[PDB]
């Protein structure tokens, strides 16, 4: 699984 | 093309007659788009990220045009702050990281 | 080098005398590493991702060796499932996306 900020 | 990372790598996607912007995410195994009106059957599913797990709906055999490049694959719809193009799709369009 | 996306883009990092593996994440504005023992002062901060917001500690002027490439920057430490190398760092090592 998956994007920071 | 070639994208440098000074700004977020945002690109135009066309999914089910709609135009959207999505982030090319090498940090994502999958492609998760925000709630959009997509036709077909979908199953319940859960994906984790940095604050937790969100439940999404999986749609298979979905056609997408990423920056004019067509690809078919799995697309997850749910409560994401951004439309994310993940690894399942990046491979289809021959996208690589260089340094 | 050139990384294709059939498998996660994992790379060796050396931070504060420790060796770790990190994911090159184009979908991340910042670099967030899991709790590791890092010296210096840090401030409280919060980052969002797909399930929410986690509080982290920011460390500035941190030296890191990403796949032998040295860079200095902001590094966030907290409860992340993976060590993430984000945009602040990727730019330093001249990393781009090609397709």
């Amino acid at each position: 699984a998956a994007x920071v900020x | 093309p070639q994208i440098t990372l000074w700004q977020r790598p945002l690109v135009t996607i066309k999914i089910g007659g709609q135009l959207k912007e999505a982030l090319l995410d090498t940090g994502a195994d999958d492609t998760v788009l925000e709630e959009n009106s997509l036709p077909g059957r979908w199953k319940p599913k859960m994906i984790g990220g940095i604050g937790g797990f969100i439940k999404v709906r999986q749609y298979d055999q979905i056609l997408i045009e990423i920056c004019g490049h067509k690809a078919i694959g799995t697309v997850l719809v749910g409560p994401t702050p951004v439309n994310i193009i993940g690894r399942n799709l990046l491979t289809q369009i021959g996208c690589t990281l260089n340094f």
